[PDB]
């Protein structure tokens, strides 16, 4: 299974680029806060 | 399934409590629970998940959002401060209830006529006038109808009377109807329910029940017998629809609830049959003696069954 | 009313539930008590139900559910006498 | 073997009273107290054993928990602190209670309508009505039908009176239900057990508990004789199940077991024979004189055991 603790290795590698994607959410959150505000408000009304 | 409501769900349960409170504040008090579920209990993470909720989230800020500023968010407080810059009149407020009033226009337009009615027959009669002038003519027509006659020609009078076409007065006459409606829809009053649940019961605590609640009261038992009604008369249940119920269901079956069933009963429904089926279940009715009630109720419900699944498809009113 | 205690307890309606509250600092124990129409009623208020087809209870205990809307309700009236 | 259940049993015994409080916090008591026991007594454990499970939890951590925050476990005071900053209401303790009381009437739904309805009867006939609402129909009428007439028919009056689809008060009122069967299952009633018991016993001592309850009880004795009856009419064993069995069993067994029963037991054993059959065993009872009673008697009772053998099989219904 050494491939499979690769796959490991790269889900390990994926939750690091998802620890980056939630500091990308994050800084949206952070930067152009008006900006968060209007795509709150608009997920909203696509929901 | 993911749908738009879904996926704006997964994009707040993802990032965080510092868009979910605008959001909540832009939002209805059950999504709010729902994501305040979501976050207690949440099994929906992945680390290729949570990139693509990014991804699907930078869609939205790009499309949805197109990187504008605050929508009505801190516009809204920039419009209060412009107001308050002019005139000392909260037009900005009252045209937010005219918002809320018009959608509940909308709102009423769609939802039930006689529940719209009940709920606005308390309220003033020039409310129901000037309300149904300015709802849509069907509506205002269908409310009309399922108005008594004395309510609903004092209502059209007044809609003559009505001139005054009054002004931030009229959207919080809305608002309070809406806060009327605003509160947990329920509608568990379930009308057929009782006939259902009933129904669903057995069939001789079903005629207790009926005898017992003639005795509560006639007129409401009456109506749970109605609501046990299921394709009893031709005329009422409609010859074209026993025509096409009865070949669906099987013939076998409706020969065993028929011999156990009412002669009128089977009369009615070998009516529609084809002239060679109905000749054999009736000499099939005449060779077999009456078989155990247990199955003759067992194919009497497969029947009641097979109407609701056609009640279910709507193609024609069932009785 | 003013009565002997013989004479309380004969007029009481049994069954009923009766509760003990003490009143301190004076010596001896509080005395109050309720219908079971009342306490059916009550507690279908408390359920919404018209309870205009009510069921009557004699010498049947009350349930956990019933004593417990009991304890409710007494708890209100020992705070609005002691208010 | 090793379940879904038995595997996280495993994970817990293997990793430890960490894991283990935050389990039985989430878990039920029985569950607690074999873990307690395991914990206690263990001879599940291997080199190799332990490391697959801690592969298994990790499975179970990128699946299961998909590595997500704690779900309703952390998560749930985070909503607490929530509730305490928006209004002073407890809604989501409600809805926990919601949540419970939907699983209890999904339960409800699940278990003995007639324990249910014992269980409702001393309970308000309002409750009754509220909660026959909520619950489905089947089950609805199931308990409808178990229930007396008159009860039944309040039942169904105050549920056409129930309009005030209320709001958090029903939610506890079915949690009161669900600790009222909280409680140890039990369910150690065993009205049939009695019965079993006695025809485990003796036949003579049989015979003997059966007059010694009749003149304790005659409803309690006749009763235990029900419970003892076992394919004694043809009517309410019915024919197609005598001839299944007796198929079955063994013709010489029957033989032997008939030649020491009544005469009517022989005629209706033998009208679901074979005639051949019939005839070859009547011709040996007419041949050969009553045989040992013990040997009747255990011909008699693996008669009986195929009964059961059958009814366990459960493809028609013994008497």
């Amino acid at each position: 299974k050494d491939e499979q603790l690769q796959q490991r290795r790269a889900n390990q590698r994926l939750g690091a680029e998802v620890m980056s994607q939630r500091i990308r959410e994050m800084s949206d959150n952070d930067p152009r806060v008006v900006a968060l505000v209007i795509r709150q408000w608009m997920s909203n009304d696509h929901e | 399934n993911l749908s738009g409501t879904d996926k704006s769900v997964i994009l707040l349960m993802t990032i965080g409590e510092d868009r979910a409170a605008e959001v909540f504040k832009h939002l209805s008090t059950r999504e709010v629970q729902a994501l305040s579920t979501a976050m207690a209990n949440v099994r929906q993470i992945s680390n290729k998940q949570l990139t693509d909720v990014l991804s699907e989230f930078e869609q939205e800020a790009e499309q949805f959002a197109a990187l504008n500023i605050n929508a009505n968010e801190y516009l809204r407080s920039v419009l209060v401060k412009a107001l308050g810059e002019e005139r000392a009149s909260s037009l900005l407020e009252d045209i937010l209830e005219t918002r809320d009033t018009t959608s509940g226009i909308e709102t009423l337009n769609f939802m039930e006529p006689q529940s719209a009615a009940d709920l606005i027959r308390d309220e003033h009669p020039q409310i129901i006038a000037t309300i149904l002038v300015h709802l849509k003519r069907s509506q205002a027509a269908d409310i009309l109808a399922l108005f008594d006659e004395r309510l609903r020609h004092d209502v059209m009078l007044r809609i003559a009377t009505f001139g005054g076409v009054q002004l931030a007065e009229l959207t919080e006459v809305l608002n309070g109807l809406l806060d009327g409606q605003n509160l947990k829809r329920s509608k568990m009053g379930g009308v057929r329910t009782a006939a259902e649940i009933i129904n669903l019961m057995k069939t001789q605590q079903e005629e207790a029940v009926i005898t017992a609640v003639r005795e509560f009261d006639g007129e409401l038992a009456q109506k749970i017998i109605d609501e046990m009604f299921l394709f009893e008369n031709l005329v009422d249940v409609d010859d074209r629809s026993i025509q096409r119920l009865l070949q669906e269901v099987d013939s076998e079956s409706l020969l065993i609830a028929l011999k156990g069933a009412e002669p009128p009963l089977r009369e009615k429904f070998l009516r529609n049959m084809s002239q060679r089926a109905a000749d054999i279940l009736r000499d099939d009715l005449a060779n077999r003696g009456p078989v155990r009630l247990s199955q003759v109720e067992n194919e009497q419900k497969a029947i009641l069954l097979i109407v609701r699944r056609l009640a279910e498809t709507g193609e024609m009113v069932i009785g | 009313r003013i009565q002997p205690y013989h004479e309380f307890a004969r007029n009481l309606p049994v069954p009923t539930n009766l509760n003990l509250i003490h009143l301190k600092p004076l010596r001896g124990t509080g005395l109050v008590v309720f219908s079971p129409s009342l306490v059916f009623i009550a507690v279908d208020n408390l359920f919404g139900g018209d309870g205009r087809f009510p069921t009557k209870v004699e010498g049947r205990e009350f349930t956990h559910t019933e004593q417990r809307v009991i304890n409710r309700m007494l708890k209100l009236a020992l705070e609005g006498y002691s208010d």
